[PDB]
């Protein structure tokens, strides 16, 4: 029944800053820590993410990890940085510098032991864990590097808990680190087989949505990470709150994974349009389904109609009829039958929660597992190869002891995921 | 003369919520149990509170909590409200085995406690869904034990039939195939309805284009009450549950009678229109009121039971039967003569205050076993096959200890079942 | 002893509106169906509400919506009010085939439902127009099915005869020619009236130079009521609808009796003037009251039926008949002796409150089959020919799957029909 | 049951500005978007042209298309520009410049894909489309050029929907573009066989009417486009509202087209006279029929009595007797029998609606298909030939790749329509 969340890397720490904000919004918990809500449900299932400390203080069940105090400090300095206890800030001193080898292989490795100890302390604080969630970037040093290391140890300690992670996937246009594909390649090599599932977030796609449908001209990462948190929070609240359908994360995982190795997801979100049009929108189930199916409302820079859909999850929040939902999902399946895989009859699955997100009447979360995902892997693998041949920045990595044959195997493994998507693309 | 209701899973419990609400409506039972006035279902306290003899099982706290926070929380005994912490995840492998098998012993002991409270246990019935983890997983687990302890008691199951078009559970075929394997062999009779078909009923007879489950379950509750409340109440032909089994199950396999219910009429549709017994039964043989999306004209009938509420005169019924036997296109299997069970209760049909259905003065419920059911299995056959051929989602079961051979086997058992329908279709 | 009215198309429905309004006026039926007091047309509810046994079909929502928003919306059962979304577009090709053929199954099932409500279905009648898309297209489609299911029931059709001078439908000849082909062969009898002729009646006998369809249909309603309400009511000579068919249709082709109605008199014209039965029947053989623009003196009579309301004494009728047989210039075909059906109802003629016609104490309706009808066909022949020779508008049918040969064929069938009139004209 | 309208070109955009204004007048819809009427009918059939968005906002089912933001902006700036959603403004940047080649063949072609996507989104928003309508100029770059391109694709997607268009036909005296006949020629070549029907509007004729019968000395295009919208709105309201006759657009199309290729129409309108005389006018059916038949009340610079009438539609709005209408139409047929074609018996067809246009007791719309139409084609074809031989401005067109043989075929096709009118003129 409970979940532990660990954030890492500057990305992960800033995403989590919005995530937790939202969760407390959902439950009426003040930036200082106490509960000042107003709904029974708000406290009722609070356990999944909060420990109530003496005084009616709620402690977010999460660990903030970094290798630079300053980022942690900036998190702590805002509202909701006060709700986190000092003991959840685990950090070192001297960066990682966006270096996998430092993060995973060497220096960051050193910190992980202290992180894990706190993890253990929290695992004991829970009655019964459902699972763990981690937030991070695929091409980052602590985000992926150190984060991955941690994941391998947590999974080891808890094989029976859900291990998932959401991660920022290097967008085709904006890479920061020259070896960002290298770090990503290494994380695939480690993560894929050490996780139950991973979500693919593309900032470029997010920037398109924010202007494309939301028509906004000023977003920052906090605004885009709001959208990220909308999908993350969407998933777990249902599990938390009363609904109609089947509201268990593990069951979601079961329904979305047809094969042990292909567990990559494309998140999307509805409704998600500018205020101008809000006066011209109608709120129906087909309306949400139109926004959910549309590739432009995906947060991943993929194109599901290019690939084939293996699995689709449609999560609904708010009062909807069962009939309408059933029929519209069927219609989707029918009309987009050319994209769905024939091996899975009725490949579109649903989940229904009766609690709407604060401020909306209804909402829906799109989760997909298509073959289209392989295109991201292909882009990375290719870029990787070029760098691999030149050893760009690999003296930094090999200087910290990372061996090229390990990287070679990582490359293969990327190619293996692509070939397996092809094996089920048919 | 007593019976036990068992509500497993959300579907089982939320339907149950409607069911027990209706039983309260049948007698004027207050949320606290106070009844001023049906002890076949209820157990009496010295305060005049009655406890519905039923067990509620959910492996996720939430739905039971919904009960616990609603009005009927005072009605139900805290021990009747059983909850686990984690779910089956849409998955028989956890529902029947890994997870549900841990709590079932408690569940059984509460059942046994109630069985000891019963003085003349006639039997029981289980409400669930063919696709879910607890809905079908746990359910069959229960049957495995109940059929031992209560081998001679009525084992009637009611389950939601997986909609061919909409399903939220990608491994539902797999779940349902496994249940076939284990329920066929243990249960006595399983009934089912299709929410999609029901939607069509709601939009055509009730004129409602916005059905929710809370509407859908009211309609189900109607059907159930006809066979549960009114069969214990007075009539001309008072039919028991054991009698139902004895009049509906023709073979030792299972059988799966499907529900049909007429009247299902909006208040405005009731105006300007006079139904007779015969007219209502005419509606009962129309595809249009068929509660499962399966064409009555496709198959052949094997069994049929008609249960009457309110203003029904056997005289009229007899005439109605004559015409359904001879006028209709109802093909029937040789084996069977047309001995259709007629239950005739004087007990009037009841309507939920604030519901959609019109107040009616008489009502007819129909159960029927048609050969068209094999097509439903055919649907499952291919859905299962597709997944299984690719082995999509297989790791979610294998990791819990399921065997691939087992899955093949279960499919084959279904195939055998289809073959037996084929057999019955061959007239002889 | 029951019958069904069918209203297809605007013309069918708007005429029907007048018809059912008149039936309400006949018995004091309230808009909600409450009648304080004719169950041959109506079906009774326990509230004392009666439902007119009729079906309303429109493929465009609007006209039915007009019903649905009017006073009689409470009278009609929502299932009687059937509507599609799109039109036939003046075109048989869509009315009979492409569009109307989709909904017809529903329509038929509502009809069948009512047929099952009937205990002694005597028959039915269909109101439509010879030129429109649903008016004639869909209409014949219906006949194709009704003649199978209700082969032995009365199949009387009533249709608006296309005005030779004004028509709003450029392909009306084509529509009507296709209907000939398909209705002749299926229907039992088709009656028709000419709105242009009616205008002349309104301006000469009612003195009204502003007739709208809502006036025109009141007059039609009068005629219809004489043969529908009053034939079920008491009289001396109570004539049934089947009797009408049995007394009006002489050949297995069709036949097309035309309506004539006298009295049609304004209130002021009624003053200072005393009509007798004989005087009214004199008016009935005058071209001036002929409801179709076709000259009675041109052709020869084959059939004639006179139906009487109110203060009619057979004694006077007999004398009147003697004079129409011998005094008039009415030529008649050899084949026929003058066995003119006399229906004599005691039931008085009724008048619409706020209508144009004067209160009368007696009234006579005349049906007649004259050879002059071939000229009406001749009109259609050339109109069709002109269009068809140029092939104007042909793509609007061809694109829906119509065949040119078919159109030729249909014309030829009309030509054959004209030839049979020629035949009858030849005395023998 | 529903209709989608697309406006294009400066002409089309300004005409539509009046069209939609009128439609909202008809239904009592405020310039800001909400419904503030007062008749049941006003909302009852609103679906054909409006989507009701949440909040009782009505969205006009139309797309505004141009290649210059400024025109779009000017539309948006007025009342009823606020009722359109931003998503219905599809435009590029850099004109077309009244160049078919740019519009159709090259640059404007690029935009069409985004237009069509929105079209698709709306086609899904409808329950059941009756058809589509487009407003444009025949000699314009985006009006005809880009507009035509769009039409060919819409027709392709929906063969079973009505495709019609109203278009400004180059008046003999006022052409703006030197190659306006060229653009028109090309549009015939493309449009005629890719449309179900097209209406012929001549501004010169309109300017004559406004002074001739309306006695006005200040009109602008907004006043003349009011008259245009009167005819457009006249047609569709009947379809929308309760009447007596046969109120379906497709049925109108069926009754007005005797031959697959000859579908050009001459709109006219009654009553349509100055206020002075309004004190001396009588309102009868013959009065309307006098105004309808009279060639001077035609909006097309043609002369129906010069040619032969193939088909005539008389649409009436308001309470009229059936008798009177029938008789007067018959009389028209009788007295003008010398102009009607003998192949079609009773060539004058009617349609009757019981709802009058706001402010009038009665009104009538004249739609005709005569042979006289061919004269317009003849004028264009001739002018075309001269230009064709000289290649005036064809370097602009051939510079964008338009081939002269395509133009040659276009010329033939114009001549073909004329010969077919001759073939049925007899
Ligand atoms: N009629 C009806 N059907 C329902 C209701 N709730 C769910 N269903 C159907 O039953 C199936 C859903 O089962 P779930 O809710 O996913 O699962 P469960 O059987 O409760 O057990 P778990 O999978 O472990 O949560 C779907 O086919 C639903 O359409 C309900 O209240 N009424
Ligand atoms: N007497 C009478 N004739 C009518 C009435 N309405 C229409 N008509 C005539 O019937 C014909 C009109 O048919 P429409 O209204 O065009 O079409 P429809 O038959 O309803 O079916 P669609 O073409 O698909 O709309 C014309 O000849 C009219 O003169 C009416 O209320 N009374
Ligand atoms: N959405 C999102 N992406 C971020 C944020 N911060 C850094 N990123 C992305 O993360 C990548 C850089 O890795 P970084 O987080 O600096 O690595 P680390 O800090 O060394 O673990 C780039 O692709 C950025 O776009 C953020 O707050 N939100
Ligand atoms: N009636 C009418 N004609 C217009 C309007 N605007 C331009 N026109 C006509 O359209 C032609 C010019 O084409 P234009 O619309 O500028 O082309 P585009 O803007 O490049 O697509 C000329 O014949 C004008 O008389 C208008 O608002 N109303
Ligand atoms: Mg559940
Ligand atoms: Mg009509």
């Amino acid at each position: 029944r409970e979940i532990v969340h660990i954030q890492a890397g500057q990305c992960g720490n800033q995403i989590g800053a919005k995530f937790w904000e939202v969760i407390s919004d959902e439950h009426g918990i003040d930036p200082t820590g106490s509960y000042h809500g107003d709904s029974d449900l708000q406290l009722e299932r609070i356990n999944v993410y909060y420990n109530e400390a003496a005084g009616n203080k709620y402690v977010p069940r999460a660990i903030l990890v970094d290798l630079e105090p300053g980022t942690m400090d900036s998190v702590r300095s805002g509202p909701f940085g006060q709700i986190f206890r000092p003991d959840n800030f685990v950090f070192g001193q001297s960066g990682a510098g966006n270096n996998w080898a430092k993060g995973h292989y060497t220096e960051g490795a050193e910190l992980v032991d202290s992180v894990l100890d706190v993890v253990r302390k929290e695992s004991e604080s829970c009655d019964c864990l459902q699972g763990f969630q981690l937030t991070h970037s695929l091409g980052g040093g602590t985000g992926s590097g150190m984060g991955t290391l941690l994941i391998s140890k947590i999974r080891e300690e808890y094989p029976d808990r859900i291990m998932n992670t959401f991660s920022v996937v290097p967008s085709p246009k904006v890479s920061d680190t020259v070896v960002e594909p290298y770090n990503a390649t290494l994380s695939v090599h480690q993560l894929v087989e050490n996780t139950d599932e991973t979500y693919c977030i593309d900032n470029e796609a997010l920037y398109d949505i924010c202007f494309r449908t939301l028509k906004l001209t000023t977003p920052t990462y906090g605004d885009l990470n709001h959208l990220v948190s909308a999908t993350m929070s969407g998933v777990t609240t249902c599990l938390r709150f009363p609904g109609q359908l089947n509201a268990d994360l593990r069951k979601l995982a079961v329904n979305m994974v047809p094969f042990p190795r292909l567990h990559f997801f494309m998140p999307g979100f509805a409704p998600l349009t500018s205020r101008g049009s809000q006066q011209y929108r109608a709120l129906t189930v087909p309306e949400l389904t139109q926004q959910m199916f549309d590739a432009k409302n995906m947060m991943a820079a993929c194109d599901p109609r290019h690939g084939r859909y293996l699995t689709v999850a449609a999560v609904f929040r708010g009062r909807m009829s069962m009939k309408e939902v059933d029929e519209q999902m069927l219609n989707v399946q029918n009309k987009n039958s050319s994209y769905f895989v024939e091996w899975i009859p009725n490949n579109v699955k649903t989940a229904v929660c009766d609690i709407p997100p604060r401020g909306l009447k209804m909402s829906a979360t799109f989760i997909g597992n298509s073959t289209a995902i392989q295109e991201l892997f292909k882009r990375i693998s290719e870029q990787f190869t070029a760098m691999f041949r030149r050893k760009a920045f690999l003296h930094w990595y090999t200087g910290e002891g990372m061996d090229e044959m390990e990287f070679t195997e990582a490359e293969s493994n990327m190619n293996d995921l692509v070939s397996e998507y092809q094996q089920y693309q048919d | 003369r007593e019976c036990i209701s068992i509500h497993v899973g959300q579907a089982g419990v939320q339907i149950g919520n409607a069911c027990w609400e209706l039983y309260c409506l049948e007698h004027g039972i207050q949320p606290d149990g106070q009844m001023p006035s049906f002890n076949t279902f209820f157990s009496e306290t010295g305060a005049g509170k009655h406890v519905p003899r039923a067990v509620f099982v959910d492996l996720e706290p939430t739905v039971i909590d919904e009960v616990r926070t609603g009005t009927y929380r005072q009605l139900f005994h805290p021990e009747q409200l059983i909850t686990g912490k984690e779910d089956a995840a849409n998955n028989y492998a956890r529902g029947h085995y890994t997870i549900g098998k841990e709590i079932i012993d408690l569940v059984l002991d509460r059942i046994r406690k109630l069985a000891d409270q019963c003085t003349g246990l006639q039997g029981f019935s289980v409400f669930h869904s063919f696709g879910g983890g607890t809905g079908s997983g746990f359910t069959s687990l229960l049957m495995e034990r109940l059929s031992v302890d209560y081998g001679k008691k009525s084992k009637l199951e009611f389950s939601i039939y997986p909609a061919p078009q909409v399903s939220t559970a990608v491994v539902e075929p797999y779940n349902s195939i496994l249940t076939t394997h284990t329920t066929l062999e243990h249960s006595d009779c399983a009934f089912m309805v299709d929410n999609e078909a029901i939607y069509d009923i709601c939009r055509r007879n009730l004129d409602i284009e916005r059905p929710t489950y809370t509407n859908l379950n009211r309609l189900i509750g109607q059907i159930v009450s006809s066979i549960t409340a009114s069969l214990r109440f007075d009539g001309a032909l008072n039919v028991d549950l054991t009698e139902f089994q004895t009049n509906l199950v023709p073979y030792p396999r299972g059988h799966f009678p499907l529900a049909t219910y007429a009247p299902v009429i909006s208040a405005e549709k009731a105006y300007h229109e006079q139904l007779s017994v015969a007219e209502i039964t005419n509606a009962c043989f129309e595809p249009a009121n068929q509660m499962v999306k399966c064409d009555p004209r496709h198959g052949k009938y094997m069994a049929c039971c008609l249960l009457y509420r309110g203003d029904v005169v056997p005289k009229d019924v007899n005439a109605a039967i004559a015409t359904i036997k001879t006028k209709r296109t109802i093909q029937f299997v040789d084996w069977c003569p047309t001995g259709f069970k007629v239950g005739i209760n004087y007990e009037p049909p009841t309507v939920v205050p604030g519901g959609d259905l019109a107040k009616v003065q008489r009502a007819v419920c129909m159960l029927s076993n048609t050969t068209a059911i094999a097509e439903a299995w055919a649907r499952l056959d291919h859905k299962f096959d597709l997944m299984y051929a690719k082995r999509a989602f297989v790791h979610w079961y294998v990791g819990e200890g399921m065997e691939e051979g087992e899955f093949s086997e279960a499919r084959e058992d279904m195939a055998a079942l289809e073959k037996d329908y084929e057999e019955v279709g061959v007239d002889s």
